[PDB]
């Protein structure tokens, strides 16, 4: 065992290595989602930026997991990083729709971390979780709502000049 | 002349002291280690073959050359390529390493389907049509040849070959592999003509499809994008699928050339001292595609091993083998024994007056659990009695623990050296081997290296020399015995069981107005001819050898006479009606006859009637050749 | 056809795919091996650091190829990022015989596809590859042949002191 | 030589399709030595000795027999002898159509004759080896 | 075999170790043909300045191409440096014509390398050759040929006013 293990459950273990997965895969959709913006037949410069925040701000949300797995004592295992659910992704609203279901996943599952981490009896990973994961969920979330609602209202998927407008002025 | 007791001393003794894994590892030197066929370091190593003969001071030493066509693989890459049904749009999943030798050079794309080994009960358990698509198979059981030629037979229009986890148990994913799919042996371009000029090659057993091998990463990448699950009947990895998704298939470009190339077969003799125009032959393959340590150079090892024996035995210790003994190093054989078959096609129908017994040493030393055998009847009984003194490498029992091996034995197939001479050219022929209930791994890469050998077999020289020990048993007794080690009744007990098949149809041979009866005299017929060549020999002066050349001449000509006289050789060399391909061989004539329960039109009742037909007039004309004096009958 | 292609081949593309794909693996390779060092029973902060931006620097290559796929017209298509070959990397000489070996495989690959793309007579694809990608390798390839002389001399694996210092000197 | 001397008379005709005759005189040439050799031989053989002269009778018996053609089926062309029998595959069927190529008719069937080229040479090596004797002497 | 060493054949070896000593050879005619302008009884300081830096440049050629010998895990094999052809450089415009001629044969000798690394289907040596040296050569042979036609134009050699005007002027 660790020399640094403590009050740390092996279910709790096992629950980061799950969770690690998912943030790398929430990166690669992100990624995706971002290249396809950068399409010449898409060509909206600033989703595709917008996207690749996002993206590379998942790839951090993993590293910060990985960092605790080893805080804590655990052994870090991994798995394959699964392709994105699609290849293309339609429109700027349908990808901010995809977000926001990703995002709500994710939130779903970071949940079900706290619950383990709650049933465990484990304040530091509970405390964990609340720092760094679940207000930043319920932020990203808000914006992903607050984007799909405008470019509803602007008329997307259907007007090209809504998704311009918006590329200029929300994510410019 | 030394008594056999003397014989099996010395053999022995001299094996005692040989060194077996010296000359493997030799052979894997960097002067040799890649040695496809007709490449500079094949032919190294057939120069240095060549010396080694010279050295041992064998009779005499030859070269047999050879112009053929064989096909490598282009400058430009073969690929496997994943295709986006939606807007057509490419992945390249691999450029493989290796290639499959004979594929059709074309490009193909089509939806992907699994269908196990490929074998032909694989496709007809099928769920899923092949029909205008590429085929993944796992490799084994049967010949890459066979594979395609059986999804050929499906309107396949492309095949993908992987070694599964399961059957090879490798670490690295990413081994690329090699082999062939000419359904034969031989030059398959072999025009009867010199040309420039470009001739179609008709009955050739080329492959009309693009063929290649895959990583087994490869290949599971390819699953990642396919559903359905495997039986679990096929025993293989959980990674495995059966279908590509609906919106994809996949792409195969296959660019391999025809590359015309100068193989040489290197040959020793050790002459006879009463009938030196008799020969037994034992050969082995000096060519690989990688190193080839296990398909290549254990044999050709044994091969130099034995030569050299036999020279010391002869010139030291007063050996004299009444008949002949070469010894053949064939290039080639990769591609399909094609040096081999093309020695053996000089001499079509005159050869089996000359070799008696050809021995294979190809794929000798594979593994320790099991000492298996192939061969024709002919040599049941030399080989029994070898098994009954030899012993195992490193168990320390006697190879023979089984009195019913016999029945067990399975017949050669194409890949082997062995199978051209017994049923293209109707020598008897024997492989046997040291192996496992497993394949050999690392047959065909990169991997066949001494050190994986040495390594999976740490008694490689022990065993080696197990290997040598039967193959020189098998040669000493064959030019030592004034008889010929031939037992020709065994071919009674073939016929019988033949018969005996065939006779579960006595009812359907009557629904077609048919009688059997010249048949049953056939062999009622050859059994009195062997009968009456055993009296003779049991009657015969042994210190005659005048009588013992006539008795041993008619023992020699059995195996040819089971060759199908009503079938040209070109359309289908392999004439065996016993061990042959072909709708000639009895097999076949089974084959047909058990398409007769269905009532779907796949029985041929006319056909029959032809193959019931030749079958007993082949079988009366060996019963005739045996006979001996034309006013004895 | 997209209204940007022009001298791209089909298999060009797919080759392109095929090296995003291996781009994005090794920075999940280096990913892992980073971590490792993070470990409290390993515990080799430089090692750590250096791989995690060798990681990051993959992430870059991968991206600056989906950048190049579009630029030529050609369509991304993304396949599952396998984990890596090892969970435990043993040493720091043990990690880096394995990124050696890793960037020597991914040289080949970088290789084979400008052979394709001369074959193919893709002579911005050939300057692409040879500009972005090719001494970039033989850089990394290089470096990382000077580590593993440096900790074998040093006496590693078994010198726990040689792979601290090398951490120190080397890394630091 | 009276089937090669004729085959002569073309030596032109045999250019102008790319083709060799050197493959053809060499078994010719091969079988003059294998029937030499023979000859020899039997002057050397002791008459006495029934095992050599039936080793040395047995190949005389299969001279006959080694000019059967082996690349045509018996049941499809029963007459398979070279010199004697009927078809595509006899010595005279060659200069048949090959005398075929003085008249520029259709007839003539350049691919037929670089086959049968092929398969006579064949044939005729193939009995020039039978008649050689011991593997080892060449 | 070295552990970096990947697609580089030995014949390509072997030429870059002749290309290396060509780029001695040329930093040792610069080096003369500098200190003959700075003899009391030539005294043209800018040709010396000239030269002295055209040297320093070759030895910098050479340098980069012994970094590059180790960086592919070839071998760097030295031979002598020969003397330069002359002692004795006349005037002005003939060392510059010497130069001129150096320059054409270094030029020459980099084609043939990258000849052979295309042969031996070496891209990254391609590259390497094509971005540090052709261009390079290329510039100094254009430059060498402007100043040879303005010596010729001017009057020089047996115009002394033209080869010290020259000297202040266009490499002062």
């Amino acid at each position: 065992t660790s020399q640094v293990r403590q009050n740390y459950h092996q279910d709790s273990e096992a629950a980061i290595n799950r969770q690690i997965n998912l943030e790398l895969y929430a990166s690669y959709v992100y990624l995706s989602m971002s290249y396809y913006f950068d399409r010449d037949d898409v060509a909206l410069k600033n989703f595709a930026k917008y996207f690749l925040h996002q993206s590379h701000e998942e790839r951090e949300h993993a590293e910060k997991l990985m960092k605790l797995q080893n805080q804590r004592g655990g052994r870090i295992f991994l798995q394959d990083i699964k392709k994105p659910d699609c290849d293309d992704w339609e429109s700027g609203l349908n990808a901010m729709e995809c977000a926001l279901h990703l995002e709500k996943n994710v939130n779903q599952s970071l949940l079900e971390l706290h619950k383990l981490a709650t049933d465990k009896n484990d304040p530091h990973l509970c405390d964990f979780i609340e720092t760094h994961y679940l207000n930043e969920q319920v932020k990203a979330i808000k914006e992903l709502g607050d984007h799909v609602t405008n470019l509803r209202k602007m008329g997307a998927p259907e007007s090209g000049l809504a998704e311009y407008l918006f590329d200029k002025h929300t994510l410019g | 002349r030394l008594y056999w007791d003397d014989l099996k001393r010395k053999l022995s003794e001299k094996l005692d002291s040989t060194d077996f894994t010296s000359t493997i590892k030799l052979l894997n030197e960097n002067s040799y280690v890649p040695r496809e066929a007709g490449s500079q370091k094949d032919e190294n190593l057939a120069l240095y073959v060549e010396n080694q003969f010279r050295e041992f001071k064998l009779s005499k030493v030859w070269r047999d050359q050879h112009f053929v066509k064989i096909q490598v693989k282009d400058s430009a890459q073969n690929s496997v390529i994943i295709v986006d049904k939606n807007g057509r749009l490419v992945y390249l999943v691999e450029n493989p390493g290796g290639y499959v030798a004979y594929s059709k050079a074309a490009t193909v794309t089509g939806k992907l389907v699994h269908a196990n080994f490929g074998t032909k009960k694989d496709f007809e358990d099928l769920y899923t049509p092949v029909n205008g698509s590429i085929v993944i198979v796992r490799a084994g059981k049967i010949t890459f040849a066979e594979k395609v030629a059986n999804a050929e037979s499906l309107n396949a229009i492309g095949v993908l070959i992987y070694m599964d986890q399961t059957k090879f148990p490798i670490v690295n994913a990413e081994l690329s592999f090699f082999g062939h799919a000419h359904l034969g042996t031989g030059d398959p371009y072999t025009p009867g003509f010199p040309s420039t000029q470009f001739p179609p090659s008709r009955s050739s057993g080329l492959p009309n499809i693009p063929v290649q091998t895959i990583s087994r990463a490869a290949a599971e990448k390819l699953f990642g994008n396919m559903e359905g699950d495997c039986p679990s009947d096929w025993k293989t990895d959980s990674t495995c699928r059966m279908v590509t998704s609906e919106s994809k298939n996949v792409k195969l470009t296959v660019s391999n050339v025809l590359k015309e190339i100068k193989i040489l077969n290197i040959f020793g003799v050790i002459k006879g001292f009463v009938e030196p125009d008799h020969y037994v032959v034992v050969g082995a393959q000096r060519d690989a595609w990688g190193p080839g340590a296990a398909k290549s150079g254990v044999g050709t090892a044994l091969l130099l091993k034995l030569a050299q024996m036999f020279s010391d035995m002869v010139l030291k210790d007063g050996f004299q083998p009444s008949r002949s003994i070469i010894f053949a190093s064939w290039s080639a054989g990769d591609f399909g024994s094609v040096g081999a078959t093309e020695w053996l096609e000089g001499y079509l129908s005159s050869l089996h007056l000359k070799a008696f017994t050809y021995i294979n040493l190809d794929k000798a030393v594979l593994g320790t659990s099991n000492f298996k055998v192939s061969a024709s009847p002919l040599l049941y009984t030399l080989i029994e009695k070898t098994m009954q003194n030899v012993k195992h490498p490193v168990t320390g029992q006697f190879l023979y623990q089984d009195s019913n091996w016999a029945s067990k034995v399975e017949k050669l197939t194409l890949d082997n050296a062995a199978f051209p001479f017994l049923a293209y050219s109707g020598i008897p022929a024997v492989s046997f081997c040291f192996c496992e209930d497993t394949d050999y791994p690392y047959l065909g890469t990169t991997m066949d290296t001494y050190k994986e050998l040495i390594e999976r077999i740490p008694e490689l020289n022990k065993v080696a020399r197990a290997a040598a020990e039967v193959a020189g048993q098998f040669v000493i007794k064959l030019t030592h015995d004034v008889e010929l080690n031939l037992d020709y009744e065994r071919y009674n007990s073939q016929l019988l069981s033949f018969v005996r098949d065939l006779n579960q149809y006595r009812a359907d041979i009557k629904e077609m107005g048919l009688s059997l009866q010249w048949l049953y005299s056939a062999r009622g017929d050859f059994f009195r001819a062997t009968s009456r060549l055993t009296t003779d020999f049991g009657n015969a002066e042994k210190t005659d050898r005048f009588v013992m050349k006539k008795l041993n001449d008619r023992v020699m000509r059995v195996e040819y006479h089971f060759l199908s006289p009503y079938v040209s050789p070109k359309e289908s060399p392999f004439r065996h009606v016993f061990w042959g391909s072909g709708s000639h061989t009895l097999p076949a004539l089974l084959e047909n006859l058990k398409l007769r329960k269905q009532n779907n039109g796949a029985f041929n009742e006319t056909l029959f009637r032809n193959q019931l037909a030749l079958a007993t007039w082949t079988i009366q004309g060996a019963a005739n050749a045996l006979s001996g004096d034309v006013w004895d009958i």
